[PDB]
């Protein structure tokens, strides 16, 4: 065949998401999840299986202990990564990597070590022609078809920002906040318990991560909710366990977001998103501003929640100078803007000669990943 | 504990001594750099008085 | 066709001002900059283009550091030079210099190197028929209808002045001034500090290149408007800045050009440009002074600010002699009267003998220039 | 008692330096930081104390955020300056101000506002019999012993550069680059994010501080250090956090203060600080650079890093005519030289009449800082 | 016993260091008269060459 096709994976913490480069959408998006039998069984004839990895560990919750092989962008547990990329090609995909280019995502201001031994295992594990790595802020920014704007990237594992203009970037200016999706759900599960609803182990912590995918939602101004949040009406809405009980949260529910624009609520310093955005435009050049205002990008699967768009447009206008319009633009689609623009660069014929080689590896040693890319 | 306050008055010494060897190679390399420069400079000078 | 036309391009520093002669005004004016991408670029199908000329660059400002590449009169770089003349043919006028003969400008008391490599680049690189190197003073004079005066000739290159008499020339009188526009420019952001607004790259140098183009004024007298300066009212203007910052200033304003007046403000000896003017007229022999005096022509682009030409006629009146009444003449359009003055000259039709030729340069090589043109 | 003593204070940004005049050495030397409780406390009977100032709050570290209240050499926050001094004179000296005159350092090319602000300041909050607000690099240069050299300031504030010549001083030639150890501090904890160690936040910022305090220096040559940091034995250096956590830090180390002489590295623009003392030189009439090129003095606390002189010395001979030698004078105690300076300008007989009067203060207001000292 | 070891270990690394920069010092204070030696003759031939 001409061309090869080539692969594309994200791996953010929390979803795989991976396909085939050329493609609008990717086949396979599965939770990351690595996720081993804690109790020993008694029967004869099952299994045994010494750990599930993907959607068969969510189905297969209770049992199981979960564990995440990527915090904050970092892996954790190397032979969890190796597992859930076995998954991938084999149980999904049912590609050779030998027949493939593959290119991997990894998050900006990250670790060496993780791009380095992602390579390694690329190259010596799952033979492989070629691969890439590349940073996740310029690939949803190709997936938005803009050549210009501030992304902000928020995934499950960690946010980050990365100002472009006109292609180029801007190292100084990048910056990386430690919070996440994870850090929402570890705060939401502690702002339950004042509800007395408490949930405790791995397996219900991805219930409530369930909860706050769609329940959750950001206010447009959080003491105006807040005080609305006394006569309690719209603001509470029943959800389902798969036990059979049921929870009615109030406002606990719009609060759990607000964590992004008040890191007090979790205890760190570190400021809310909109002020690590003016951060990052701050640390740019005075001209190229006017444009990284009106172009600021969400991406991410923590970018999701209703009304975010709004709350970051209104704090954002309310700091910056009222002398320029910030529009921020902020597609639906926005969670897989990463994967999209992992497929579209493979798809472009000049960075077919951009790959790093398996040849020029095997000649100069995992330690070019950084050598020859960003 | 009197081995552990050896050990760290050799780490300090060490300290001073693995200093005082980088400051001394860093003069020893400085005098190797200064004599390449020099060594340039008097070739330079052996080549331009010629 | 007849004549063949003729081009004419003006390069003091910080602007190319170019056209065909025999027009009124130059199709082409642009700054003459080359701007290079500073920070590495990570996208694919950008560019990549090593380097941007013209306009271009003051568009993508905030990647590029610029580089003015023609300094006191003085080319510093000339493969940047160059591409500035390839930029204005190709680019803007779209014509085979093996077409067209080509005129230039260039600055009085300059080194010969100048003059010489100039035309070593015009006739082996861009192929040409004929060319001519003509001083920047005595165009505008032409440009001006007069035959007689004192051009005042002040770019953004350096400040020169050379009288004149019936035609003639006087090679001792002529002096030439280490001022200019970019040294009121980088005075202007050193004295925009003590307000707290820090200017320190090039791009934003250019910010207060704009700021002074239009906000800057000189004072009828100095230290009236420095006392009413107490009163903050009409010389405080707000300017908006590319970023949405706004900038107030105050009396900081007019005391940036009236260091033409004053050089101890800058830190150099050599004596404002009347004191210059009168050591040009003085070393005039006695006869003509009169007319010298009442026929003070003023060109170039830092002549433009506002009340120059009253400024420079007190003082002028009040250290001459009052027997005679001293006429400056300054146009408005000064701005361009090098280049239109390099217009009419290509158009006279006894300038097309006194043409350089190409085979004249060919036989007796680069150094005929001061042999045969002043 | 005669001449009634007199009081020193050094505020550059991150300490205050502060004792008497007439001695070699100031008493009180603490970090110009004001930490506030950030989380709210659940006890009784402790504090409350607002806010912590000094090496108090480098003590109490955990639960403040720390605010420097100067940054660039400019106050953002005046009342948590005034608490700074108020900490100085009651907390260490124990000295009413009323009983002695006050000097202060103040950088240069300052905004107006911080030298009018601290005089009003000084005489309406702690009221004092005189004042003086006088430039850091000058002081320096008068602890050297020294009539002439160019000295180099570069404190956690700003780096400036004073050239000076038999006494006297030069405006135009005085420069002023943003660059810092605070600058350098936000660098570092950004280079320690790819060995994955994570510093987000003030009370560990300070932490990397300390480390590059003592485990920073400076290469003699970068890429050749570079390039033996791939053979890691005398480069690597264990460092003990104050959690019991163990730092590894390699070529991460000496590329923090390369910094100074590439500022490619932070992003911005404006040249190394080799290049910006050849700038200050160059702008000196052609007589003196003689002298100031040999007479370099370098001050404040980040010129501090071992090798510093030597790579300054390298780099300037390099550049310079090899037709006179460069001689750097470079003092241990070089910290510490504006205050010596401070406390020798006020142990001087005849700059007892040089003083800010608090009658002439009264009579002509806080304008009348310029008008008298530079 | 492994804090005797280390009392060795550690004085050993302060008798390689003190070799080392007893070496690296020789060295530098001798490459230094090679610097100073060349530096002169390019000054004799400075002086020769005026």
């Amino acid at each position: 065949e001409d061309e090869t096709t080539a692969l594309v994976c994200d791996n953010g913490s929390g979803l795989v998401k991976a396909g085939f480069a050329g493609d609008d959408a990717p086949r396979a998006v599965f939770p990351s999840i690595v996720g081993r039998p804690r109790h020993q069984g008694v029967m004869v004839g099952m299994g045994q299986k010494d750990s599930y990895v993907g959607d068969e560990a969510q189905s297969k919750r209770g049992i199981l202990t979960l564990k995440y092989p990527i915090e904050h962008g970092i892996i954790t547990n190397w032979d969890d990564m190796e597992k859930i990329w076995h998954h991938t090609f084999y149980n999904e995909l049912r590609v050779a990597p030998e027949e493939h280019p593959t290119l991997l995502t990894e998050a900006p201001l990250n670790p060496k070590a993780n791009r380095e031994k992602m390579t390694q295992i690329m190259f010596e594990t799952f033979n492989v022609p070629a691969m890439y790595v590349a940073i996740q802020a310029v690939l949803s920014l190709y997936a938005s078809g803009r050549t210009t704007g501030i992304v902000l990237d928020s995934g499950d594992g960690v946010t980050h920002n990365v100002p472009i203009y006109e292609g180029y970037a801007l190292p100084h200016a990048i910056m990386r906040l430690d919070l996440a999706g994870r850090d929402l759900t570890d705060y939401l599960m502690k702002i339950l318990t004042e509800r007395g609803y408490s949930f405790v182990t791995t397996a219900e912590r991805e219930i409530v991560r369930d909860i706050k995918e769609k329940l959750c939602y950001v206010a447009l101004d959080f003491e105006n909710e807040m005080a609305t949040a006394a006569s309690s009406s719209s603001l509470e809405k029943s959800y389902e366990l798969p036990d059979g009980q049921v929870i009615t949260i109030g406002n606990e529910r719009f609060r759990c977001p607000e964590t992004l624009f008040q890191p007090s609520f979790i205890g760190m310093e570190s400021a809310g998103i909109h002020e690590t955005t003016y951060n990052s435009i701050m640390k740019c050049d005075i001209d190229i501003r006017k444009d990284l205002y009106a172009n600021n990008v969400m991406s991410g699967g923590t970018t999701m929640y209703p009304g975010i768009a709004d709350r970051m447009q209104k704090e954002i206008t309310a700091l910056a100078p009222s002398t320029m319009k910030i529009k921020i633009i902020a597609p639906p689609e926005r969670k897989y803007s990463v994967w999209i623009g992992g497929s579209i660069l493979a798809s472009l014929s000049t960075f077919q000669q951009m790959w790093i080689t398996k040849q020029e590896y095997d000649e100069a040693g995992p330690s070019i990943v950084h050598r020859k890319c960003f | 504990e009197k081995y552990s306050q050896k050990e760290d008055k050799y780490e300090e010494e060490i300290k001073v001594l693995s200093d005082k060897l980088k400051e001394a190679e860093t003069r020893a390399e400085f005098a190797e750099r200064s004599v390449t420069k020099l060594e340039k400079s008097i070739d330079d000078l052996e080549d331009e008085l010629y």
